[PDB]
């Protein structure tokens, strides 16, 4: 429960880089809809837009020189399949997205 | 369990992310007031896309 099997600090920044980039992806196309509106106010929304375009583009891969691009790309792909209603990672994202 | 429950097991794959970058995240995110309430498994296409991630093959 707080070994690097299950890592409590760590398990919390997944999640929240993970978020923040689901936030981001629709948050690109509701500012590039006016132009560059200032409208938003998440604290990180423009430093996932920019790791977010350069992802877009980005063919290094597992060898780019940006730390969040690899990062970002793999963490997106967990959230993309996951369905277990007790991992670690997923449970504040399936419960943001329950009906209750 | 004898006053909040335990850690559960992190994904394997997720371990192998680097954390250190995200520590400027560590208190700037709403996990539970981001998202727009619709479904979970609707994350296989409303997240992003192959064009996105630049997909290889
Ligand atoms: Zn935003
Ligand atoms: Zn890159
Ligand atoms: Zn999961």
């Amino acid at each position: 429960a707080t070994g690097p099997t299950a890592d409590p600090e760590k398990r919390k920044l997944i999640q929240q880089q993970l978020v923040l980039l689901l936030h981001a992806h629709k948050c690109q196309r509701r500012e590039q809809a006016n132009g560059e509106v200032r409208a938003c106010s998440l604290p990180h929304c423009r430093t996932m837009k920019n790791v977010l375009n350069h992802m877009t583009h980005c063919q290094a891969g597992k060898a780019c020189q940006v730390a969040h691009c690899a990062s970002s790309r793999q963490i997106i792909s967990h959230w993309k399949n996951c369905t277990r209603h007790d991992c670690p990672v997923c449970l504040p994202l399936k419960n943001a997205s329950d009906k209750r | 369990g004898s006053h909040m429950v335990p850690e559960p097991d992190l994904p394997h794959d997720l371990r192998h992310l680097n954390t250190e970058p995200m520590e400027i995240f560590r208190n700037s995110v709403k996990i539970e007031e981001i998202m727009p309430n619709g479904d979970p498994l609707l994350a296989g296409q409303n997240t992003v896309d192959e064009v996105y991630v630049s997909r290889p093959s």
